[PDB]
Parts: C-alpha cells; structure tokens; sequence
C-alpha cells in the first residue's frame, strides 16, 4: 500500500461527483480520479462501490515532475507543463490552491477529453505536504538505512 | 563502555509512549492559573490533553492533573496546518463534548490561540492555551510529522 | 497479490545507494547526450558522469560512465550553501578533479556544475546544468544525506 | 551515540583554537566546546588529545529553546535569550551566520566567564540543518513507528 491521500467529492447529481487519489510509488507520482457511480449511497448494507473504476483517469508522472510540482508549490516556477503520449497537463498555483488541468483519456478508452481538478484551502495544504514528503522520501534513504 | 541504568530505561519509555510535546504554562505565584497542554499522536489521532497545575513546583507530588482530553481525527491535521502556515484564519472543532477554535493571535506575528469550551454529562469547562512563536513552530513541525507518518511515508 | 518483480525492485532500491538521476539524453546528437547520477555511498556524495552510448530507440545500455567524483562529507554543507543562496560558489579541488558549482544567472534557482577531470595525464572537461527541478532535487537529496549521515535515523 | 556535528578549529596559536560540538538527546540540545591543548598536532604517533576535555564548556538547553533557535534561523524572532542557574546565553542571526554568546562556566568550576561562538558561512548552513532535523526528530515519531 502506497502513501496516498484521497479527496471524496460525492454529489446529489452523480454526474459531478468524483474521488481523486494522489499516491506515490518511490519516485513516481500516480494521480487518478474515479467518477461517481450512481446516486450517493445511504444504505450501510449496500456494498456496491460509490465510484467507477472502469471509467477512471490514471496518469503517471516522472521523478523530475514531482520536483517541478514542489517547485510550483514553493513558487520557484509559476507552472509546469507535462506532455506524454497519454496526456497534456499544466500544474499552477492559484490564489486559492493549485489547479491541474489539460487533456487526458480514461482507462481503456483511447479518446482525449478536457479535465481539470483543483486542490484548494486545506486540500492545498494536504497536497503541499504530500508532495514535499514524497520528494524527500523518493531517494531511498529510509529504506537503505533500515 | 559504561553501564547506564536510567538512560536505558528512558530510551524504552520514549519509544513506547505516544510521540508528543508539552506546552508548559506553570504559575506557582498563582497555581489556579497554571496549566499544561500535552499534544500527542495516538492511533491516527492528534490528542490534546489539558491539565491544571496541581501544586507549586517547589514540592512533592504530580505538578499537574489532567482535566480534559480532546481527540482530533486525522482530517483536522491539514486544517490546523492551514492556520499555522497562514492560509486560513481559523479552524473550528465541533463535537458533543468539544467546541473549539484555533486562530492567529493579533498580539504578535506567528503566535496562535487555542480556545475551547468542553462539556460532559451537564458539566462544562472553558479553557485557553496560548502558543508563542516557539510553541507554534513546535506544533507546526509536530503536525507535519504526524501527517507524514499517518500518510504512510515511514512504512 | 504475489508480485515477484515488484518485490525484487524494492529490494534493489533498498540495497543500492540512495540516488537520483539528472537525465540529458540527445538522440538527435548522441555526443551531446549525458547522464549524471548523484548518489550517497559510505558517507560520500558521489557524482557519476556518463556519456550517452546509444539512442533511446535502440537496444542495450543507454549510458556509459566516464568519470566518478567522490565528495567527502564536508562538501555537503558547502553545496547546500550555494543552493540555498548563502554562497556564490563552491570549488572542489583534488589531484583528479577541479570543479565549481555556481548559480546560473540565466534563470533563478538553477545552477551549473563545471568540471575538468584528469587521470594519470589525460583530461576530460564536462558541465552539467541543473534546472529548477534538478536543483531542488539536489537540495532535498543533500538535505537527506546530511540528516542520515549525522545520525538522526539511528 | 547522539546525532551531532563538530567544528574543529585548530590554530597556530593554541590559545585561540577550539573544538565546538552541537548534539541532541531527544528534546535536549547539548552544546559543548573544548579549548585547543597545545600546538597543532603534527606527529600521527602523538596520542595526546588535540583539545582539552578537562577544561570544557557544556550547556544543556530545553525543548522549547530548540524551537526558539529554529525560529531565529527562520527569522520569526531576532534573538532568543536563555537564562538558567548555569548560564545566560543569547542566540541571534548575523549577516554571516549565527552567534551564540554570554556567560557560562567550565567543567568543575563555578567561576563564570564571557564566551562567544559563531557559526558562519557553510557552518551556518550546517547549524540550520542540524537544528531543523533535531526539532523534527524530537517528538519521537521515528522510534515510535519503528
């Protein structure tokens, strides 16, 4: 189980609900998002999933991208653009937090689409701390010395 | 190549007990106004243990007695950090036992105030803990470590 | 799940020296491509400079090591002083290396490592530019090296 | 052995030389200094100590002083004064680094003396990193979770 944080945004109009996950595997950040599947659950007996994995977005960043994201948090650079065959994304600090946006495609669906996610207020602090922690632990000192 | 008795004993103590720091505000001059807040991390919660000064420091017995304990779920860590880091002007904690706020103190930069009204079965206890520049920095680093470890970065 | 390759991968990351890579490949012009691996081994920060051996499209090892510079622990705070803005330069002088690390005036928070390496007497001059991200990685890496080397994880 | 760093300042004039040590035992910073003993050692066969442990200065600070020192590094306070029965010391940030100075007594002596030590240039960086590390490790998270 990788270090991660998740933002659960369940809505009445499921069309707009999402669960966003930010995780890290060593040097590589994995940012994913799951669209809400169906109405907000209420019945505790309902073991169906609240979000849809078959329609998830999942992008993988490089070690240097993790360092650029921290640089945007520290305001050493205004923004960072990343482009691969799988996506085109810009990450910038806003007045309220951070904005990650561009074009991605869902799993098993070759077809690009506009996408945007924000990490604001306490979620901006959560993201800042997670990225700094991830970058510090990315070299392997703790495991090597253990 | 010495043999250290206590040194060996406190090593294990420190390791077993919850990670924590103390905010000490003793007042022998007036024992009724002296208090201790121990901030700890236990089972994914940040715990605030508030104590009143028991007896003056110049005497036997435990100098403090725990009056009330507030347990803050993991979700509050980032909200307190947001206040310490200047992004938020306030964080409110509401429970059927606790109603508290943590805000910057206008009196001096980088200082903060914890104000709380506790309740129990109907009993009520109001208390405030001021965090000066050092104590606030201590809380910011403590919460930073708690969030780092709770997220799984030390696994 | 049983993940053998994944388990072997983490065993490798734990056994090998903590490190990060500054990757500057140039398939367009192989002679300009290079790789600098920055590692921590036996109290030293080591700089392994490699030239690009083949295009990223073909088979086999993409880099070939040309020179390795071992820096004693004392240089850690001196490089951090430059990265943190307190110093304008750190010079590394030894029998086999003459190098400087300085801020790059062309972009804030970026730095340049310039070195002349000699061997018993053939010589080899090389430069590695650290952009904002690479510079930040170097600063966090040296910060962790100093933390662990000092004894804070014992 | 406690986490620590040392500054070996050996001089041609023994009178001016010192070995300064900054260590931390959990929450408590231990700052020590040893006067140089005799001329700079030149013979690797000489087993006499380069510094004089029997004329050392050794002070112990409180957990909150460690936090105050980090606050001085971070410029949240310009000076921190510490007064105890054993010493009176000010720690402040200078243009070249940091200056710790005041009245202390040497080992096995009640005779107070004026003392001053500076951590300038790369040693100021060494000191800042040590203090931030010590404050972060001072709560016991690493030992508790291990």
């Amino acid at each position: 189980s990788l270090p991660k944080f998740e933002i659960h945004d369940v809505r009445d109009d499921p069309a707009e609900g999402t669960m966003t996950r930010v995780a890290v595997d060593g040097k590589l950040l994995l940012i994913s998002q799951y669209p809400q599947l169906g109405p907000r659950k209420v019945d505790p007996n309902d073991l169906s999933p609240q979000f849809d994995a078959d329609r998830r977005i999942s992008v993988r960043l490089r070690h240097v991208d993790l360092a650029y994201l921290v640089g945007v948090c520290k305001e050493r650079v205004p923004r960072h653009r990343m482009e691969t065959k799988a996506y085109t994304l810009d990450f910038e600090k806003s007045a309220q937090g951070y904005h990650l946006h561009g074009k991605v495609h869902r799993v098993a669906s070759q077809r690009m689409e506009d996408w945007s996610v924000k990490f604001d207020n306490h979620f901006a602090v959560t993201l800042e701390h997670f990225l700094e922690s991830a970058l510090d632990e990315s070299f392997g000192f703790r495991q090597h010395y253990a | 190549k010495w043999r250290r008795p206590s040194l060996a004993q406190q090593r294990a103590r420190r390791a077993q007990l919850p990670p924590a720091f103390d905010v000490v505000h003793w007042n022998d001059e007036d024992i009724s106004r002296g208090h201790l807040l121990r901030v700890l991390h236990r089972d994914t919660f940040v715990v605030l243990d508030y104590h009143r000064q028991a007896r003056m420091l110049t005497e036997e017995g435990n100098k403090a007695e725990r009056v009330v304990s507030v347990m803050l779920p993991a979700v509050y860590t980032a909200r307190f950090l947001a206040v310490l880091e200047g992004r938020s002007e306030k964080v409110e904690v509401h429970s059927r036992y606790t109603n508290a706020t943590f805000t910057p103190n206008p009196a001096a930069p980088y200082t903060f105030t914890l104000k709380c009204t506790s309740t129990r079965p109907d009993e009520t206890f109001e208390w405030t803990v001021e965090f000066d520049v050092a104590e606030s920095l201590m809380l910011q680093r403590f919460l930073t470590q708690a969030l780092h470890y709770n997220t799984g970065f030390a696994r």
